């Protein structure tokens, strides 16, 4: 299993569902190759236990500035690929 | 004109003739100016030069002609998606108006087919845009781009099937409650035929105008009787599944 | 001006909001050349815009998948910069 220790950069949410977030962002990097396709993986699976609407960003050179939910924002790095997640809906 | 007009409204031959003329100016293409024949000489190239140009400007203008008829097929997206969105909104399996609400599901079936066609015309379409951007089209804002409305067409659809298959298979609450609508319709027809026997007239004795208005109000409670046949029957053939 | 080609890639909105967000980013991209600052200043515009609440993201290599609200949804491209912007809360 590839030690991609992931480094975050921001957080604002509880340290059960950082890890929550680096688990399954590691899951989709290991199943899928695409971007596009890791950040529908992982909307969709914390639209499945954090309720909807999350939103997930997975790239390797990105400028984000949004508004999210007390508790429910984290953006970090696994290898190269920096990944944001936060929740808005 | 000559041309257009012979071609009329056919986005398929129009396809056909923008490969034609593409074709043609290509099997034009030529580097030599001047065929000499014997000890004759011709200008070949200033002519070459002049036609191509021609061909240029008319393959050119034949390509702006259809941006309005996609202009016409994105005004389709918009009023699909637009009015779509407010439509899966407005019927449920209750509301006993389900009347309107069958009438409306008939409707989104007549709508499948014209679907599956506008479909097609965006494949088409999806095809002769993308000569547009090998034909160098300066896309204006004006109009929308890719997925740009298709995106949005791909949504409708799927919104389209997954909720309003579900509720049109919930329908045996609303086939039990035609059935006990119909139902007590035959039970009032009985009762108005009964009245009828009862309510009739015909002695001579009775004063004419007011026997008459009686009949009138039968005739009133008649016509309602009627029209409730009649909207409950087309009701059931409307809804069709039962 | 660099006539950079707004390619409004996906969309879910109008077309004059779709051609104000043309503007807007066009107008940022030649104002700042950091793409969160980029994506702050079209979020900002569009929140005093058309009411809260957008997400803005502005970049060379990202991939996403989210919810908006509907007719509230665009992602195109000025020159080299893929922008997304959807409102969805």
């Amino acid at each position: 299993m590839c030690d991609r220790k992931a480094v975050i950069k921001n957080a604002d949410m509880s340290e059960e569902m950082q890890q929550d977030s680096v688990e399954c962002a590691t899951q989709a990097l290991e199943k899928y190759n695409i971007e596009k396709d890791i950040a529908a993986h992982i909307k969709k699976e914390f639209d499945k236990k954090y309720n909807p609407t999350w939103h997930c960003i997975v790239g390797r050179n990105f400028g984000s500035y949004v508004t999210h939910e007390t508790k429910h924002f984290i953006y970090f790095y696994l290898g190269q690929v920096a990944i944001l997640l936060f929740k808005s809906g | 004109e000559n041309i257009y007009n012979r071609l009329g409204e056919d986005l398929n031959k129009w396809q056909a003739l923008l490969v034609q003329i593409r074709k043609a100016r290509g099997t034009f293409d030529n580097a030599e100016t001047k065929k000499e024949f014997g000890p004759v000489v011709i200008d070949y190239g200033k002519v070459q030069s002049k036609v191509n140009l021609k061909y240029d400007s008319w393959h050119k203008e034949v390509l702006s002609k259809f941006g309005q008829m996609l202009g016409s097929n994105m005004t389709e997206f918009h009023s699909q998606i637009s009015k779509s969105r407010q439509e899966l909104e407005q019927h449920s399996v209750d509301t006993a108006s389900t009347s309107d609400a069958v009438t409306f599901i008939t409707y989104v079936q007549s709508l499948k087919r014209k679907i599956k066609q506008f479909e097609k015309q965006v494949e088409l379409y999806r095809n002769g845009q993308r000569l547009l951007e090998k034909q160098r089209f300066q896309f204006p804002p004006s109009w929308l781009y890719i997925d740009n409305i298709e995106g949005e067409w791909g949504a409708f659809n799927d919104i389209m099937r997954r909720k309003d298959s579900a509720i049109q298979q919930q329908v045996a609450n609303l086939q039990m409650k035609i059935v006990q609508e119909d139902r007590a319709v035959e039970s009032r027809t009985t009762d108005l035929l009964t009245d009828w026997e009862k309510t009739k007239p015909v002695t001579g004795n009775l004063r004419p105008e007011e026997a008459l208005q009686a009949l009138t109000i039968y005739e009133g409670k008649f016509g309602r009787l009627k029209d409730d046949r009649e909207k409950c029957a087309k009701a059931k053939e409307a809804l069709e599944l039962t």
